[PDB]
């Protein structure tokens, strides 16, 4: 429907009064009637825009100007508008000053006159408001009024819409959305979701930006109607509104003319912020892109924005999300990545389930499902569609059902039943557990089974700096499998060796897994024993392992012919052959050694990936909920739920420029409807070209080739030429490749919206719910990532932390407000993202985001993880090799087993502590606590065959690489914490932080407390224990402050509906939202909010800062 | 007590826990709680304060046995003159072993391990 879209376009221009030039345009002729009947009402801005421009009259009352917000908005009330006003009606290109666009096989393609985001000195916000952190450039107040006035006096260039560029007339218009962007998540007993409301605001040769953020955070439609204005449906909103408006045009105008000082006449602090002029010809903010804010408690951000590139678009919904959060209380946005993994195995040809607790039974489901299930006459069942028809691809199976790929069957006694086992089923058991059939990662000719456990670990990986790998929590680890071979070093020796311990193991039921629970050491076995196995080389059992996984029964004793290595020119091989042909188990990397050679290490056997689904990635909600509760049933603590904010992701792969490396990126562009950024726009003749290079064509992975050939396959034009894409071909900027290439990804439990059912489907049976009650999951480990690096010549040393730290709260903390990289640097340390990374994206004191996220942790007991990214130590690069393993480890882990304090008695983390270095102090005691070799023997043995060859023991101890570096590192991070600190020192900020807080931030600055107490203080240690802080007078001044906002807000809320239920001509809008039954609801909050039962529901949650009360 | 227990408790989101069955599933019969636990027969429950203030509290029944984590015990019996009144028994875990050799005929032998609830007389409150 193209045309569909626009008449659309059309018939709304014509409402607006703008100009224009089949079936549809001559049944709108009443349009031409009710034009003569609005010109007797006047121009009323919408519910949104209303609160906007209250807040902004308010705010610049008395100030230089009081601009007014553009009432004559094309408004995009539909989705898919915005994307067909992104070219013009008859063209599949456009270019301005601006933005150059494209329609391409893919979908569309944007590339703007910048092609990148900046963060340095971009972030400014107006004096008159709430304070200002120390590290954002302040704007007076009369100045900020001024850039506002130019911002709503577009030039005309700007204002075309693509759309009708080619016309006799072009329109010129300001386009606008709504948007409703989560902020407080959805927990079932607990909390409904809500959201803030955002007006976008843009000139229409920017109406691609719309597009942009529409696809993120959806259409929230027309602002004018009163089922889309947010007061009236107050039991899902935060009270908060926010606006944007984009204008590239301002990076013209003077600081003179803007009423800035001259350098003489400024502060320090307006000479720092380059806030002055020594020149009259001097652009503001030199010429650079800036994002200018105003704020205040009122709960209305206003955000100016002097560039087009999408990126920008994007950080400040996040901004203004984070905004959101802390004036609403409770709840945190977060810069974090996330996913709940399920252990899986691989189970080979014939596995008996042996996981279904006893109690959990086909029956016992079916009971607890009345009308879900299709019961069969042998015993197993099948879900029903939404339809009432049976789903075939799921089958619930008894307890103690038995899988075998020999007979392509599942069987169970009681009268022995039997279904087929295909490969296009899934097979559960009533506990949750799944069976499937898959072929082997790098063989499509080899197949065996899968199964994926129930109980599940949700990662949560916040506060990661770039490089620290945040994204790859929920990256698949199946892309990062190597084949290698088995050992062999002498193949009579060896096999002889095999033969002796094999004296039941090659018995067909007993499972791959069991053998090498016999043959691992274990405290539960004689201690002889033990030194038997000892005494077994380690390339001996991987042998074994190697010949169970493929023993026949029909060769009966006689294995030993099966097995061989070659003699490859006159040398006996090293690599075990099955009837001659090389043998090819998994390994991962784990790495690299001094000389950048791999290490490989084997995989056990039975490890298949854990099976994730992304929680988060980029922007995300959270809440922290008591424990006890309907969704919290298990937990004493407190737990944190979370929600992704976006619906499409803007990745930028770095790798896919090498072809057939990034598989993901490639299948996703080669399919359809993705908006694309930053590539270069290429035609049928270029895929000619590339078809005719038949070398370089064979090195795309298949479904980039396919695009290749559709795009070689089109006959030629002119404005109608057929554009595309390569993965490949990042858009040139200076005739290079840009390092920025873009695409918004559909979300992949959006994209794979099976695995997210399976999911559900697994973790109901495992809890015994029934399948219409909602089963939400919270987080159960945090695991930061830190990236690491090497000193170098202008590089500060940050390399002193092994694969896995454990950090106390304290020292947790101190790496939070600091969020150090290598990256620029400063006078004397280290570079900073700010407090959780989100200094770019936070326009407020950084504080209130302190306060929230340490209570987080210290109600939710949580222990404070931390990985290691692209170096440990100077000399051992590990990439992402070990923000990989973080979730396959941890999922396969009891809450008791991974519980800090729990590893600490057992001695598997150490604890690092101060020393004297050249005679100064190293306080190495900030890094925690670190796992040990013995944490990689009790557990790294659950996803790989050597646990004790994976870490070197220079990567466990990375000060044994080099001493000196290691204490640089350590200096470096105290320099940095200082730096850092220093911030909250200078605006004063460091007085609105909690008690634990403050010390903290006075130790990192000067090395003692107000009180004299310094790190290892116990009363320091004190304040950040769970019951001393739900014991304190501030955290109870938390809980009454987030009482007394919520009372304001259902008191406006009351005022609100009141007031249009009662307004002249509202009757029948009135009865037909039951507006009434909502003021009846209003009433009730009310009541509720200030009773005590709710006071005391809010007792383990994270409150509000007072002064925002 | 659960940390030295490795699986074999299942821990409740009270405070409280119970011991599993040979077969995986909760015995409810024996129940762990906190140390400074309250018992009350007229509430008929143990309760015991959290740090958040909130106050957790399960049933007192008389087919259970609780246990506090250094090994004493709390049970509810019926009164041993009268099936209708009934009170709280603590049983204290430092037990002590003894031995009842060489004693001759009449000597009561097996009198050491024979039950002091048959001797109890039930007598009254004297008043002058
Ligand atoms: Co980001």
């Amino acid at each position: 429907p193209t045309n569909s879209a626009n008449s659309a376009i059309a018939l709304r221009l014509e409402l607006l009064g703008a100009p224009v030039p089949e079936t549809d345009r001559l049944v709108a002729p009443i349009l031409a009637r009710q034009r003569e009947l609005t010109r007797r009402l006047a121009n009323r801005p919408c519910a949104a825009d209303r609160r906007i421009q209250a807040f902004l009259d308010s705010y610049l009352d008395g100030a230089a100007a009081q601009p007014k917000l553009p009432g004559a908005t094309l408004v995009l009330d539909q989705p898919g508008l915005a994307r067909a006003l992104s070219l013009p009606v008859d063209a599949t290109s456009f270019t301005s000053d601006y933005v150059e666009s494209y329609r391409v096989l893919s979908g569309v393609l944007h590339n703007p006159r910048n092609d990148r985001r900046t963060t340095a000195g971009v972030f400014h916000v107006a004096e008159g408001g709430l304070p200002i952190p120390d590290d954002k450039k302040a704007v007076p107040r009369d100045v900020f009024a001024r850039v506002l006035a130019a911002a709503v006096d577009a030039p005309d260039d700007l204002m075309t819409l693509p759309w009708a560029s080619t016309q006799a007339d072009p329109a010129r218009c300001f386009v606008s959305l709504l948007l409703r962007p989560v902020v407080v998540p959805e927990v079932p007993g607990f909390s409904a979701e809500r959201s803030m409301e955002i007006r976008f605001i843009a000139p229409g040769g920017l109406v691609s930006n719309l597009d942009f953020v529409e696809g993120i955070f959806g259409n929230g439609g027309d602002p004018y109607l009163p089922e889309n204005d947010a007061s009236l449906a107050p039991e899902s909103w935060t009270g908060h509104t926010g606006c944007v408006i984009l204008a590239p045009h301002l990076t013209r105008l003077t600081k003179k003319e803007l009423g800035l000082p001259a350098w003489e006449e400024a502060t320090e602090r307006q000479r720092r912020d380059g806030m002055c002029w020594r020149g009259a010809d001097e652009l503001y903010n030199d010429g650079k892109a800036f994002k200018l804010v105003a704020r205040d408690e009122r709960g209305v951000i206003v955000t100016i924005i002097a560039d087009n590139y999408y990126g920008y678009c994007k950080k400040e919904v996040k901004t203004q999300i984070s905004y959101s959060a802390n004036l609403f209380g409770c709840v945190e946005e977060e810069h974090s990545g996330g996913a709940l993994a399920f252990p899986r195995y691989n189970l080979g040809q014939e596995y008996t389930d042996v996981h279904t607790p006893a109690g959990a039974t086909v029956e016992r489901v079916l009971a607890r499902n009345p009308g879900r299930f299709e019961a069969r006459a042998d015993g197993s069942a099948v879900l029903l569609d939404d339809d009432g028809r049976p789903d075939e691809g799921i089958v619930l199976v008894p307890a103690g059902a038995h899988f075998s790929m020999r007979t392509q069957t599942v069987t169970w006694d009681r009268r022995e039943a039997s279904i087929p086992l295909l490969a296009d089923r899934v097979y559960i058991a009533p506990g949750g557990y799944r069976v499937h059939a898959k072929h082997r990662e790098g063989d499509a000719t080899q197949w065996h089974l899968v199964g994926t456990a129930p109980w599940a670990t949700q990662a949560h990986k916040p506060a990661t700096v770039s490089g620290g790998g945040k994204s790859e929590i929920s990256k698949s680890l199946l892309d990062a499998f190597v084949f290698g071979e088995a050992y062999v070093g002498d193949v009579d020796a060896d096999l002889d060796a095999v033969q002796k311990i094999l004296d039941p193991i090659l018995s067909e039921r007993r499972s791959l897994g069991s053998v090498i629970k016999l043959l691992t050491p274990s405290s539960m076995y004689t201690e002889e024993y033990n030194a038997f196995l000892e005494s077994i080389p380690a390339h001996i059992k991987e042998l074994i392992f190697t010949v169970k996984r493929y023993y026949q029964p029909g060769w009966g004793a006689d294995w030993r012919s099966h097995f061989s290595v070659g003699i490859i020119n006159g040398r006996k091989g090293n690599s075990l052959r099955l009837d001659g042909e090389v043998i090819k188990v998994n390994m991962l990397r784990v790495g690299f050694e001094d000389d950048g050679a791999w290490r490989l290490l084997s995989l056990r056997p039975d490890f298949s990936p854990a099976a994730k689904v992304q929680t988060e990635d980029d922007i995300t909600s959270s809440i922290v909920a008591p424990g006890g509760l309907e969704s919290t049933a298990g937990s004493s603590v407190s737990r944190k739920f979370v929600t992704n904010c976006e619906s499409l992701l803007f990745q930028r792969p770095d790798d896919a420029i090498v072809r057939g490396y990034d598989k993901q990126t490639e299948r996703d562009m080669s399919g359809t409807g993705l908006f694309i950024s930053n590539y270069q726009p290429l035609t049928p003749a270029d895929a000619r070209a590339m078809v005719a290079d038949a070398p370089g064509l064979s090195r795309f992975t298949e479904p980039m080739q396919e695009l290749v050939r559709r795009a070689a396959a089109i006959p030629e034009a002119p404005r109608e030429e057929t554009y595309w894409t390569s993965t490949a071909n990042p858009r040139l900027v200076g005739g290079a490749p840009t390092r920025n290439p873009r695409y918004l990804q559909v979300r992949p439990d959006i994209a794979n919206p099976r695995d997210v059912a399976l999911a559900d489907l697994s973790i109901h049976l495992y809890r015994d719910a029934p399948l219409a009650a909602p089963a939400r999951h919270g987080v159960d480990v945090v695991a930061a990532g830190r990236r690491n690096n090497p000193p170098e010549p202008g590089v500060p040393a940050l390399c002193a932390y092994n694969p896995l730290h454990y950090m106390e709260l304290p020292e947790l903390f101190m790496e939070f407000i600091s969020s150090m990289t290598g990256k620029s640097p400063s006078t004397t340390g280290a570079g900073s993202e700010g407090a959780l990374t989100k200094s770019p994206f936070n326009a407020l004191p950084p504080v209130y985001d302190l306060n929230a996220a340490l209570l987080s942790y210290a109600l939710g007991g949580y222990d404070g993880w931390l990985s290691s990214a692209g170096y440990i130590g100077p000399k051992v690069k590990v990439a992402h090799d070990i923000s990989l393993l973080v979730p396959e480890i941890f999922s396969r882990m009891t809450p008791q087993e991974r519980d800090a304090r729990a590893l600490i008695e057992a001695g598997y983390l150490e604890r690092l502590e101060d020393f004297d270095h050249e005679g100064r102090r190293i306080e190495a005691s900030r890094l925690g606590y670190r796992m040990n070799a013995a944490f990689a023997t009790a557990y790294f043995g659950r996803i790989f065959l050597h646990p004790d060859v994976v870490f070197t023991e220079e990567m466990l101890r990375p000060e044994l690489q080099d001493p000196a570096i290691f204490a640089d590192s350590v200096e470096v991070i105290v320099a940095t914490h200082r730096a850092v600190a220093k911030h909250y020192v200078d605006d004063g900020s460091i007085q609105w932080a909690v008690p634990p807080l403050k010390a903290l931030l006075e130790i990192m600055y000067s090395g003692r407390s107000e009180e004299g107490w310094t790190l290892s203080s116990p009363e320091l240690r004190a304040l950040f224990e769970r019951e001393n802080i739900l014991a304190s007078d501030w955290y109870a001044e938390r809980v009454d402050a987030k009482v007394e906002r919520d009372r304001k807000q259902a008191e406006s809320a009351i005022a609100a509906l009141t007031r249009f239920t009662t307004t002249q001509g509202n009757e029948e809008v009135t009865e037909r939202l039951d507006i009434e039954g909502r003021l009846a609801s209003a009433r009730a909050w009310l009541d509720e909010v200030t009773s005590p039962a709710y006071r005391a529901h809010l007792v383990g949650t994270l409150g509000l800062q007072p002064s925002l009360a | 007590v659960l940390a030295r227990n490795p699986g074999r408790f299942e821990a409740r989101a009270d405070g409280s826990a119970v011991l599993l069955d040979d077969d995986g599933r909760p015995d409810e019969g024996i129940v762990l709680v906190p140390a400074g636990a309250h018992f009350s027969m007229r509430t008929q429950t143990v309760t015991w304060d959290r740090a958040d203030g909130r106050e957790a509290s399960i049933p007192l029944l008389a087919d259970r046995v609780y246990i506090a984590p250094g090994g004493y015990r709390v049970h509810a019996k019926h009164r041993e003159g009268d099936a209708t009144q009934w009170h709280l028994v603590g049983t204290a875990p430092w037990a002590t072993q003894a031995h009842k050799p060489a004693t001759v005929s009449g000597g009561g032998k097996s009198e050491i391990s024979k039950s002091l609830l048959d001797a109890f007389v039930f007598g009254e409150a004297y008043v002058g």
